DNA sequence: ATATGAAATATTGCATAG
DNA sequence: CTATGCAATATTTCATAT
């Protein structure tokens, strides 16, 4: 789940 | 309001026109004079005319209507936005904190600073997910109007992201769905739509709903290609590769998605994201 | 007028507000009434508040101010634009022609129609380059104001393209330079900026000015990446490959640009453009 | 010069 | 909840002045 | 070229009415 959430 | 006035005078001089020239077919030259001196707000007809002749988006005259330093604030906002995109949260934290301590009154801009500061604080682990959410909800409870009609939705998206990455999948997923619904109603902001679908897709995936995740991913990829946006397209291909793997597609289709992601990460110089691509 | 009025009333009802609710902290409920009945034009303060509470871009209220069918017109413009992007000039020629023959009065939309009709007529070889240029110049000579602040520049870009591809490189190049100069003065339209630099790069290349061509390409590619646009980026990479070849760079640098172009042509499904990629 | 100008 | 007369405010055009 | 008094138009509020 390496990619971050996009704020 | 004398700020509107001198913005009109500034741009008229910059265009080499005199009051008489500007007033043509629109109004009397003396009304232009009174508009530039701040003695009068112009009606829609007259403003529309002045904006057209001066080649200025009409929202500009509304922006400068009440609060000061609007050009600088807009570049500031675009800077923060770029940095957020790049995940440079330390810098955002420092940059926005400096601006915040000027204590200037401008509710919408202050709300933008606070939103960004809290997210930055949370990502940096200076504050816990629960406190971040409560502070964000308080910005919403401001019921702030503003020029940027999407700002509350942006805050809701942050709230939904934080629920989602702290185990509250159901709450996050339900908040994403509410945002997409509120978007149906508002004028098109299709980049934001793509971003919400992406975060939503991540949350669905964490909840093991692989098929629905891929649905949102493919929908967002379609929207991205139609509007020619690259902002999240790399991440989307990566996510689609993730979904394809769980759904047991053929190895070639899986490899395709990851290659497309690696392409975008390269050319967009997304160095961080490149790690996730190990062993695929 | 009646149009603004019923438009505010429609959107208010859609939001389930009453005149009193809408009016809170903005104005008296009776002024909302008189605004919706079209008895009065509202002042900037009141319009601004009303647009904020209703979450509508304020330009929307100006767009509906004078001419009818504004939503349909905007979808029409968007369709024409997408088709132009796809080089579907036959369809543009037909679609625009049907719309033109309604002879409705709306100067700015009229102009957009004629502009696109002539370009399509020109590309389909129904009319010669010189007649097209003259007709486009006549649209410019309208000195038309309008909502879309960039339309005159769009027409200028068309004229410059036509000079360029009919042997008039010097006149084309010089008009491209004027356009880029006019843009720095206007608010940001960075996608347009990318397109102009691309057309310019093509003209420069046809004039054998390979280094200046590459300069414009790389500048356009940098803007493209910064704003996250894919609109012109495949073409730009192709063109970068073209210049790299003429300037005798290493084969691997050259092949890189061409592979990158092939990538965007694939995923954006630009089938036409794929032809040009034979033997490289 | 196979690519078109962009109108 | 909305709408309208009448009064109070606010704008714009026309004449004119620096 | 711009600015201002003053008259002419326009808008907004407050008090009511349907
Ligand atoms: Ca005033
Ligand atoms: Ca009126």
């Amino acid at each position: 789940a390496d990619l971050p959430f996009e704020f | 309001a004398e700020k509107l006035g001198s913005e009109i005078k500034k741009i008229r001089v910059l265009r080499g026109l005199t009051q008489k020239q500007l007033s043509e077919n629109i109004c009397h030259q003396s009304e232009v004079s009174r508009i530039e001196s701040g003695a009068v707000y112009p009606s829609m007809d007259i403003l529309q005319g002045i904006a057209a002749k001066l080649q200025i988006p009409i929202i500009h005259f509304y922006e400068v209507l009440i609060y000061s330093d609007i050009e600088r604030k807009k570049q500031f906002k675009d800077q923060v936005i770029m940095l957020c995109k790049q995940k440079r949260y330390k810098e955002i934290y420092n940059k926005v904190w400096n601006e915040l301590k000027k204590e200037e009154y401008h509710p919408e801009f202050q709300q933008f600073l606070q939103w960004q500061y809290y997210v930055a604080a949370y990502v940096l682990k200076k504050v816990d997910y629960e406190y971040c959410i409560l502070e964000l909800k308080k910005l919403l409870n401001q019921q702030l109007t503003g020029i940027d009609v999407y700002q509350n939705l942006y805050i809701e998206n942050a709230i939904a992201n934080i629920y989602a990455e702290n185990g509250y999948l159901k709450k996050g997923i339900d908040l994403f769905e509410q945002i997409l619904k509120q978007l149906e109603a508002l004028h098109d902001n299709e980049e934001f739509d793509v971003k919400v679908r992406y975060n939503h897709a991540k949350a669905l995936y964490l909840d093991s709903r692989y098929e629905e995740s891929l649905y949102q991913v493919n929908k967002a990829i379609e929207i991205s290609c139609r509007i020619n946006s690259m902002a999240l397209i790399g991440q989307l291909y990566y996510q689609r590769g993730e979904c394809l793997r769980k759904l047991e597609y053929e190895e070639a289709e899986i490899e395709d998605a990851y290659k497309k992601a690696s392409f975008f990460f390269d050319i967009l110089e997304m160095h961080a994201y490149k790690e996730a691509l190990v062993n695929k």
